[PDB]
């Protein structure tokens, strides 16, 4: 997040391209601050007109501009009330551009995550893969995948909800290489029998709470026809 | 089987079971033609001890007898003594499939359609999904009458009641089917005070019992 000489407040990505400004270009000795009523404003160079406003309220606040992207304006509270969207979604390697994964089932039984990587003209480059694992490891009849960035790296990762033959739940994550690959899987949740079910669970990746990391909200549909969003 | 006299010949036996296998206090039978192959035949909605669900299908045999049965769906999310199934095309595919009606301990109840379809070869029904609905106390599954038919002839089937009323009401309602199986709103048809029509003094002609 960078105030330019020309007063032009911006945001900027690691692939050096502009992701969102103000627009308040030429007003040279323009200097951007947060006020005391919790709003992000961009003044004039004789300190009293207007350029540019969040047009929030949030005393006791502060502005923070998050590794996960983007940049957030924050009450006392810890919630949030404006957000630029300065982010890239799945962003694998955190070069500045979205990419794409995916999990293949080989019909020998084994499987691998591949991941293709976004190019310069938006074009999608010749995949990779990574944690190949052998036939036996994984039982893929009943798994449902998600993206997102669930550890606040700046870079995304991806997470797999799958059912098992006991009718427990696990819920799994795997971490972003700078290599543009994946990492081991590893549990992040897990429930015994008899609570969650997959043939019910819809799940949704994004940040939800807003605290800067993403997570993981279920659509359930129970049998007797009610239902409940939950979220984790 | 039948002939061209409209009588019918000798019975013949085809498939059978041992005692102690199946057992008849725990058999919901239906009929249709669920693979399209030309030839109505069975399926059983089985009561398997826990009351679930489990549905065979007994495909015929060219002679007209049936063979080995074999799961088509299965379900422990539902109680077989609240199950009611019935049979049709209800979403014109020319291969006949299921529905379950279910009654509710909320008061309420509900249609679930399974649509028959081929997967890799192997013949089974589609998930289940709801239909029909209706609010708590709206209507009383075993005050009504259930028929199934193609009462509008557009080439899908749907299914008609005649409901006995808490004031001794009958009246007529039909749901129709729409291109995915979902059914419209009913449609209210015939009515009659129990001074002309008696609900319980009178059964209707049906392809399968109850
Ligand atoms: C036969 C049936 O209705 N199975 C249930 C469910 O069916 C759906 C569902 O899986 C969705 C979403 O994953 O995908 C398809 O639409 C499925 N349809 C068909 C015709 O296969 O599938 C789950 C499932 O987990 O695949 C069943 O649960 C069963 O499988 C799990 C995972 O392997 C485990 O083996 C369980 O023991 C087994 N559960 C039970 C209770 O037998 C669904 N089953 C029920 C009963 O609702
Ligand atoms: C029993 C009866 O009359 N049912 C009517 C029918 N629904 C069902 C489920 O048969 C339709 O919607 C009507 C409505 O809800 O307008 C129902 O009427 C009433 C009076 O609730």
């Amino acid at each position: 997040l960078t105030l330019r000489a020309d007063g032009d407040l911006v945001v900027v990505s690691n692939a050096g391209k502009t992701l969102w400004s103000t627009g308040t270009a030429g007003h040279l000795g323009a200097t951007a601050r947060f006020t005391d009523s919790g709003n992000l404003t961009v003044v004039d160079a004789d300190g009293t007109t207007v350029l540019w406003e969040s047009a929030t309220t949030a005393p006791g606040g502060s502005a923070v501009l998050q590794d996960r992207g983007d940049l957030v304006v924050r009450d006392a509270q810890g919630a949030s009330q404006w957000a630029a969207g300065t982010e890239v979604r799945h962003d694998y390697n955190g070069d500045g551009r979205s990419d794409m994964a995916a999990w293949y089932n080989y019909t020998d039984g084994r499987d691998a995550i591949h991941t293709f990587l976004g190019g310069t003209d938006g074009t999608l480059t010749k995949p990779l893969k990574s944690y190949d694992v052998a036939d036996g490891v994984w039982d893929t009849r009943a798994m449902k995948y998600l993206t997102g960035d669930f550890n606040g790296d700046g870079r995304g990762d991806t997470a797999v909800l799958k059912g098992y033959s006991d009718t427990s739940v696990k819920l799994w994550v795997a971490l972003g290489r700078a290599d543009g690959g994946f990492d081991a899987p590893y549990t992040a949740w897990s429930t015994p029998a008899g609570g969650f079910h997959i043939s019910y669970m819809t799940p949704h990746a994004g940040d939800f709470n807003g605290d800067g990391r993403d997570d993981v909200a279920v659509w359930y549909a129970y049998a007797d026809g009610s239902t409940k969003l939950w979220t984790f | 089987t039948s002939t061209d006299r409209g009588t019918f010949n000798a019975p013949f036996s085809s498939w059978s079971a041992p005692s102690g296998s199946w057992l008849r206090s725990r058999v919901k039978s239906v009929v249709g033609d669920f693979d399209g192959d030309g030839r109505d035949d069975l399926s059983v909605f089985y009561g398997q001890g826990d009351d679930t669900v489990k549905t065979y299908v007994f495909p015929a045999a060219p002679d007209g007898g049936f063979t080995t049965p074999a799961v088509w769906w299965q379900s422990a999310s539902l109680d077989w003594n609240r199950t009611t199934p019935h049979a049709g095309d209800f979403n014109g595919d020319g291969r006949d499939d299921t529905l379950v009606w279910y009654d509710y301990p909320d008061g309420s109840d509900k249609t679930s359609t399974m649509l028959s379809e081929r997967v890799s070869g192997k013949d089974r029904f589609g998930s289940a999904k709801v239909t029909l609905s209706s609010p708590p106390g709206n209507l009383d599954v075993t005050r009504m009458q259930f028929l199934t038919g193609d009462y509008d002839g557009d080439g899908r089937d749907d299914l008609a009641t005649l409901n006995h009323q808490a004031d001794g009401t009958v009246k007529m309602w039909t749901w129709t089917a729409r291109p995915d199986a979902m059914f419209n709103g009913g449609i209210a048809g015939w009515s009659a005070p129990a001074s002309s029509w008696v609900f319980g003094s009178a059964q209707f002609f049906t392809t399968y019992p109850k």
